[PDB]
């Protein structure tokens, strides 16, 4: 019998990802030429459309660590808040990644 | 007169590529001219300048191997066609020519729609990018289940099935193309209990859910009434059988969907009546272009499972023609002409028919993110079956993003995930 | 399960006769079951009684001579189908089954529509008998000319051609199926100048005149707007491309025609894409029965000139299916089932393509009174060419009524008339 | 004080043309590459859209005389009908002339 | 970045040609870049691909003689512009750039509208060829009179003047652009008495008559209500002040005119506010192209009387841009770009302002047949002055057709006609 | 006749002040008379009393310094003009006169609208006072950001930018005047995501937020449909390009805004085409008075930064004409006539173009409370840049209210605040 | 990253005002001839249109102090209520001030 459990779109069906797992996902985005960004919010449900941006997108540092740093900086300051990583394609002007990295 | 191999087509011309099988003893050049003539002009004659209204064959390409077959390329002037009318485009090109007696068989393989004609069409009411933004779903294919049995569930039982599927982690469930409104299940009752199912699944999971509610109907009035009631219930998506209903109805519904923020899922019932035989009919890729122009946000493109590498390449060809802005000519994939879509939005590919969890890695690898994977039994039922497919999908996407090779490591990826997901394990 | 050779069909069942070509190595009994399964039902399974929703093959009929082909007879319960919906009937029956992999080819040859289902449809908005009463034309075929060139005339020049044709003694002129609204000729100008042409011809001749104004359009709204303008102009008849527009649009228009007293001429553009190849597609007689149900007052039925006696018998078979109340099963004419139409009005057969005055005796003999003979150049122009055809027709009808044999005396009858008609003479 | 008098469009405000004036009018149409035609009708007023065609249009006789012959033969056979000469530009699909040549 | 002299413009680009006057000390290349930047794009920056939305100057052309002036050629991508919207095209191109501080002056001289953009617009509701067919008027310019005094006549006294003008042989009379609805004369009363005048003149002369009834109004609802009343009265033509009312209202009216078969006369009140100074503003040819796109059947184009041969060539230049299908680049006539109208109908040029009978030969020679010659006193009054202008025109047309040279023989032609026309004589 | 230096204007007359540049050798008195005549009246003549419909020049004012320029004062009777129609008032006054050949140049400088004509207009749908009451914002200028880039963001990305700006402390964000509906961003998707952004900012901050949603459109029907959907989303404010759209469309929208409680922000795209050159055109202050009558709640008035003290005084002059009930004649600020608005509501002044936090003290001092200060990058992004501007503003207002001198102490006031605001400090 | 925090209209982006600061603002209103008034409410959000009046407006006292007294009195009676001072211009029948002077 399935349990009832709030979920969080992409990757929320997997066990939580390790900082090393997060950095691999970020590395994929950098290697595709996408622009990673960090965002967080106090809740998540179906009706919420926007989260809040953490600082700004980092536009092309070549290394996944500076982005990870941001995740963990956000995680330590805002530990009651959901956090996720987003990646933008600037060519097609579309979002191509949005994954839950931390849940309270 | 109708065969002019020196003509070079204008960027505003509509081009057609016909596979032609002439009757025994008809030479290629007469059949080609006949194809051009019978699909266009065919005392008042000298009141008009017939030159500027004719189609012409500008190239005849013999087919190595094939018996008595060749490709005739036809050019039609922009002015022949009614603006914004797929109906008129089809009537003009394919209305007549397939019954010509000098041809034993005729198949339309491709069409080059010029930018200047495309700008007269709305196109998809939303398109890939807008639809992900409305649904909030990024970086993965979407997932759907068809409800079974096709026919026979009461509206309420039908909604129960929908709720269990959606609450398991599928984005969408789907009406069967046969279900419109029938004695065993009236459409208004179905719309209402499906909306209850969606509301409960969406509140339990915190993810936006939808169900392609079928509005195909006997008249335009009754189609629009079923649409409006979906809108009234705040449903995000509906469904239409474009070929059995028709392009006139479909174009109407596509404009209503743009006007009302509704997503439109298009089912392709009846397509094999025309598109299946190699010698005669209309290739699906033409039906697909027409559909993009009239408008849809999703369209069934068939499965890739258990098909030869050459059928696969053809499917991938028309999937690009549905999704991309610019598709380069490429015969090895059945693309006869370079097609510029001029920013008309792309349509999500819907893969369905005989798919299971163990196909997941290949499906992600083949279609990439912009696809709906439509499944449709797990040992523990609907919600567990849904969680299995959802974990499997998320496992493959994580793996891909990690640089793992989904074609070689597929089973492994699935086996790893099965280790911490009982639902996925039970599905192996 | 799906092959039940002992089932006897109920009077309320819909029956289908498919010509099936199985893949090599598939036995007939499995192909037949597959046809019935894939055109029907294909834990929640045991919430429903699947028995009462399945199609079944109740008979398999081998085809002497044919290679690897047979006729499968399928029976479908009444409750599967939406009332009044040709769209849903087609979707149900032909939506899916033509792409099944165990079949090499599949052609639907016939359908038995049960009386209980027929009573849910309007049928023709008028039908043969009412149409003659509105037009005041008795005891003869009707006559039409198509205007030439197909495309390119300005609206005003188009109207001049229509006037000259009509005033010569034809009952009807016809828009080309390609003419909707285009840069060289917008629909509203055409409707207006055509109405002037009819008014002048009707006043000069003292006979009711009409012109099939094409309302085929990109959307239902736009189709209905063209229909309303013809109504505003007091036009007796309009035209629709039922297959390229679709059955949803057509059924909408057919109801509108009934509500407004407008005659509906149906053109069958695109039919050969599906209906031409013997091994695959849908036979025209099926599309014809569908059109009668959705509704039209005329339909194109093809010519009989230069055709084998067996093709001729097939055409006459479906012509009876369009016009009569009760048609007995008769395989020598391609009638697979007895069809009872339960007083649904008949549709006028329109014969066209490559006809000239010397065909007149055979045309009258083959079709009898309830047909439109559609021609489309006389040496002296439009009005004389129309007189020639009209005198020829009246000569044949007088001759037939007198007991003369039109097949043997044809040329004589024409020659006698040519003696006192200079226009007819000039046409020989 | 201007009289009340029914007109007939182009050239109806001039003296009726002579057969020689009618011929030069025709020759112009021929020299421009237009297609002349003769048409007649029992009345003239503003509500009348279509006249009736006399035989057929003449389809590239470079002499205006047979065109004029048709007018003369029309005029004598139908002495109670208004008659006129029109001309068409087949390229532009439009009428470029329409002048009255005879009144009952 | 914004100056790219190696860019070659696509067939889908919109091109602008601006006459730029930089501030002292601004080099040409900076001013040109500025023009392109300020008429286009001017952290979220790196979410988009700004390259594909910028305009660029692809050519700087110095102007021999002129002081500190040059021509900047700008190219804009298709995608910047709303389909069907002259309002958005103007806002995007001229919305901002004329106020830029590094420019002393700026004038937009020409625009190249690409075929792919043009196909998104309806264009004239009717256009030259349809308009002649509705009015039944061939082989000559049409003739109009304005009513005098401009303002002050009661509706009934106004209709009397219109009747007298029309019965004299003019085709059209015209509301002054200042007359909408005012205390001395309410619009509904004017529409009514004008309709009576037309009906009387039309019945007395046996020719189609019209009056450009001005529907220019405070609101769109009020404009459409005046249009509907003209339609109720069966008026063939109405008038609109496109610039003072605006292109939003105008585009509304233009579509309504198409939908209702109404001819649309466009008056260009206020144009010299923008279009008169050589250093700054928008050239009338740009406003004329915009009008053709939004839609009108006639447009005032200025007179050619008492103007230098170079002003005359510029006028003839834009008159070709209004009437022809294809206009070749031709700077001696102020055509900056080749313009292909892709079968969008042409608009009748209206010549008016200080014209009299003795100008007639020159007017016919300059404009040819597709023009309205708008006059506005004869010694004997309205009807005789109209006869005079009508006999003069018919005399010129006869002469021209006869191969006479209207520039040399003009006075002779007029003098010959004056011998058998007392009205024309009295006008000399 | 047209020059009557002894006429004294009635309180019901409309008055115009034109700067006139006659052609060399035309004396002032004749040019004056020509301006009056060509902007008014210009056998039936003696059916009317032309005296009471003429404009007249009642005063000629030579211009010390200026070469060959003077001010002509014209008076027009109240009865010339349609009630409630800015369109007719423009057409009457400036429709014709700017092309008169005896003038080398002409500029309309000012208009005196009489109380009796003003009372026939609605004016602003709300006005300064009601607008603050709806928004609950007192004692300070409002704050807006424009979103950057202008074009190219998807609807969803666009909404993200709006949310970050608003949540940082701005009252409004703004659509660019070029953004209507385009291939990269359809209007309905924009309206929807912007409403989501507003709802989230407004809930986080506890302050009413808005975004000027641009409803400028091709036709009035599509403009009103965009307005209706903003209303359906409960948006408090929308935007319109009044000059490129036109006064007919704007007047329609202004009534709709009054009827529906919607605030109306007016953008002045294209104003410099007409209002920039000193010698010819229409002064912006005239276009501003027209906008006040037709109706708007806000209007752009240009910046005062980096402009001479004489340009500043002219801006301030027209700001008063937009905001106050009674404005006394005052040539040092370009006010040619005393203007009484008879309780028609005032319009908020919108200051934008090249403004930063260090301009804040000057902006508050120059405009006072009744203004919108429109900005549009902070080092830390949108939300911090918004807080920086919002603290700067509140600091200046506190300081002003305290008696401090914002012109001398500005930098200090800002430095003090930067000490406890890190966002503001980062902006220095 | 800007924190998420409830605001309160004019002056809520500054440090809460000292009593001497409130007096100086109130004195500005008196010197302009405006009529100050005090109001409070239990909550504050975008959706709330009216607060509750504290006693009456003070209709021409020459001194900021009596107003400030009222603010102090309100603040002590209702420490769980927001408070603000407002000022009216009777000439233009418009409110010209509304600033937050006390939060919980
Ligand atoms: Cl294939
Ligand atoms: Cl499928
Ligand atoms: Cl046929
Ligand atoms: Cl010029
Ligand atoms: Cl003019
Ligand atoms: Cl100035
Ligand atoms: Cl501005």
């Amino acid at each position: 019998t399935l349990p009832k459990e709030r979920r969080y779109e992409t990757f929320s069906y997997l066990p939580p990802l390790s900082d090393a797992q997060i950095a691999r996902q970020i590395q994929y985005a950098i290697d595709q030429g996408y622009h990673p960004c960090v965002e967080f919010n106090e809740t998540s449900n179906a009706e919420i459309r926007y989260w809040t941006m953490w600082k700004l997108p980092l536009f092309n540092c070549t290394n996944a660590q500076d982005v990870l740093n941001e995740v963990q900086q956000c995680r330590s300051e805002y530990p009651n808040c959901f956090i996720r990583v987003v990646a933008f394609d600037n060519i097609k002007q579309c979002q191509v990644m949005s994954f839950i990295v931390y849940k309270p | 007169t109708y065969y002019t191999p020196d003509y070079t087509p204008k960027d505003t011309d509509i081009l057609a590529a016909f596979r032609v099988t002439p009757q025994p003893g008809v030479p290629f050049e007469e059949a080609a001219a006949a194809v051009a003539a019978e699909s266009s002009t065919g005392w008042t004659d000298l009141l008009t300048d017939l030159d500027r209204y004719k189609g012409c064959c500008y190239d005849i390409e013999p087919l190595p191997g094939e018996d008595n077959q060749f490709i005739a390329y036809i050019a039609y002037p922009l002015d022949l066609f009614e603006e914004g009318s797929v109906t008129n485009m089809l009537t003009s090109i394919v209305g007549n020519v397939f019954g010509f007696k000098a041809l034993k068989a005729l198949r339309l393989e491709d069409l080059r729609i010029p930018v200047a004609y495309l700008k007269t069409f709305q196109g998809p009411p939303h398109g890939i990018q807008v639809e992900r933004d409305k649904l909030n779903k990024y970086g993965r294919p979407l997932l759907g289940c068809t409800i079974k049995p096709k026919l026979g569930l009461s509206a309420k039982n039908y909604g129960r099935a929908v709720y269990e599927c959606l609450r398991g982690g599928l984005d969408f469930t789907k009406d069967d193309e046969n279900i419109n409104s029938q004695p065993f299940q009236r459409w208004r009752d179905r719309f209402l209990f499906v909306a209850d199912a969606i509301h409960k699944a969406q509140a339990e999971t915190g993810e936006i859910k939808g169900h392609y509610l079928n509005v195909t109907a006997p008249t335009c009035e009754e189609m629009l009434k079923r649409a409006e009631f979906a809108k009234e219930l705040e449903m995000p998506i509906i469904m239409h059988d474009f070929l059995t209903a028709g392009f006139t109805a479909n174009t109407t519904l596509s404009k209503w969907c743009r006007d009302n923020g509704m997503l439109l899922h298009i089912h392709r019932a009846m397509h094999a009546v025309m598109d299946r035989q190699k010698n005669h009919g209309i290739h699906f890729r033409v039906l697909a272009k027409c559909l993009r122009m009239s408008g849809g946000d999703h369209i069934h493109t068939g499965t890739v499972v258990g098909k030869l590498e050459g059928d696969k390449a053809v499917t991938l060809g028309f999937v690009d023609l549905l999704r991309e802005n610019y598709i380069e000519q490429d015969r090895s994939r059945g693309i006869y002409f370079t097609q510029d879509w001029a920013s008309m939005p792309g349509v999500m590919a819907v893969a369905s028919g005989g798919i299971h969890v163990w196909h997941m890695p290949a499906l992600v690898d083949i279609f990439g993110d912009d696809a709906v994977l439509q499944f449709g039994g797990h040992p523990w039922g609907n919600a567990p079956g849904a969680t299995a497919n959802r974990v499997a999908l998320e496992a493959c996407i994580q793996a891909r993003n990690e640089g793992r090779d989904l074609m070689r490591e597929g089973g492994d990826i699935i086996r790893e995930a099965a280790r911490w997901s009982p639902e996925l394990a039970a599905a192996c």
